[PDB]
């Protein structure tokens, strides 16, 4: 993978150019940003099915960037595992 | 009685034949290549032969593929 440390002042243009041209990721057909809580514990399994059999399954057809927390919190953890499963 | 029996099997003849085909293919997949009475050579060869993490990774990938489908 790739990683970067940057301040909140940074304008999105430089970061987008970095991702698209230096890291080599292609332009996405669509972008879905997932925001939520519940912190540590994993979500109820119907939310898990909504994430996997829903958002990720649909994004598999078009190709997409899925933006969320890059941490082991519950929502990001399940987004990552669903993306891995469909991968 | 014969006609009733015949109709029962003639209704599903392809299923019967494909099960039989599996059985036949399985039977001859492991038989020695020499036919009798020359099969004694293969039996003698077998007798002489006798008398003288990644896997689980692939398993998990295959099971994930199956569960997605």
């Amino acid at each position: 993978s790739n990683f970067l440390r940057l301040s909140d002042r940074t304008d999105p243009a430089a970061v987008y150019s970095l991702v698209t041209r230096t890291w080599g990721f292609r332009a996405p057909n669509l972008v879905v940003s997932v925001l939520g809580g519940s912190g540590g514990p994993v979500l109820q399994t119907w939310l898990q099915d909504l994430l996997r059999r829903g958002l990720v399954r649909a994004a598999q057809s078009t190709g997409a960037w899925i933006v969320t927390g890059g941490l082991h919190t519950g929502i990001g953890r399940h987004v990552g595992v669903a993306v891995r499963d469909h991968q | 009685m014969f006609s009733y029996t015949f109709g029962k099997v003639q209704g599903n003849s392809d299923l019967y034949w494909k099960a039989q085909r599996y059985r036949l293919i399985r039977e001859f997949h492991s038989r020695p290549a020499l036919a009798p009475p020359f099969i004694v050579i293969s039996h003698l060869r077998l007798l002489l032969r006798q008398l003288c993490y990644l896997s689980k990774e692939a398993e998990r990938k295959l099971l994930t593929w199956e569960s997605v489908h």
